[PDB]
């Protein structure tokens, strides 16, 4: 069947430009300078590759061999759902597992080798949903960002609709403020976060 | 949330 020239298997990109906004939601947060955030728009699109995803990997009689270079991207069956999603090969986790992150949400595992699947050029498409962003402004207030900062974080964006403002590009991410204009006097994540002791200025 |  299908023939495929790695060099064909390139992920592709939202373009983020500096001054952009988007109303999204914070998918995934490792702390305030490692976290990523979904657009909104991405709903019926990402539904959709869902969907394409599982009619293709249950076309393949999935039997062994499958040995994904490290960054690769290629297809995981997540362990919560069962369900085929996107995702980077991070690194082995043994000869028969290995650390993958998903590149549309944002969180990772390690997955029995029974649980990839290679991937194809035209599933590649849309570009990767997971955008990877630094909070602006901040740094933490001990130089390590303490759980109960997070915390904090986690409750100031949970089941919400955000705006991301796009203040920089950074190498492999963007720096951006958090806005929920869901209360009438805005709230940027960072002014909170400052004003409850966890983060200083820069 | 996502699919399942």
């Amino acid at each position: 069947n299908i023939v495929v020239d790695k060099s064909d298997l390139i992920p592709k990109v939202l373009t983020l430009n500096v001054g952009d906004e988007f109303c999204g939601v914070v998918a995934h947060i490792q702390t305030p300078e490692d976290f990523f955030c979904q657009q909104l728009q991405s709903g019926r699109k990402l539904a959709e590759l869902q969907a394409s995803l599982s009619k293709y990997c249950d076309q393949l009689p999935p039997r062994s061999d499958f040995y994904p270079a490290i960054g690769d991207i290629c297809c995981a069956q997540f362990s919560e759902d069962d369900q085929w999603y996107r995702a980077s090969v991070l690194a082995y986790a043994s000869e028969e597992s290995v650390l993958v992150g998903y590149v549309d949400y944002g969180n990772f595992e390690i997955l029995s080798l029974m649980r990839l699947c290679p991937i194809i050029p035209k599933l590649l498409e849309l570009p990767m949903q997971a955008i990877k962003c630094v909070l602006a402004g901040v740094k933490p207030s001990l130089g390590i960002w303490t759980p109960e900062a997070i915390c904090l974080m986690k409750k100031l964006v949970q089941n919400k609709i955000i705006t991301v403002k796009v203040v920089d590009k950074l190498e492999n991410s963007s720096l951006v403020e958090l806005i929920d204009k869901s209360e009438t006097p805005h709230v940027s994540v960072s002014k909170v976060l400052l004003d409850a002791g966890f983060a200083v200025g820069e | 949330g996502r699919g399942r």
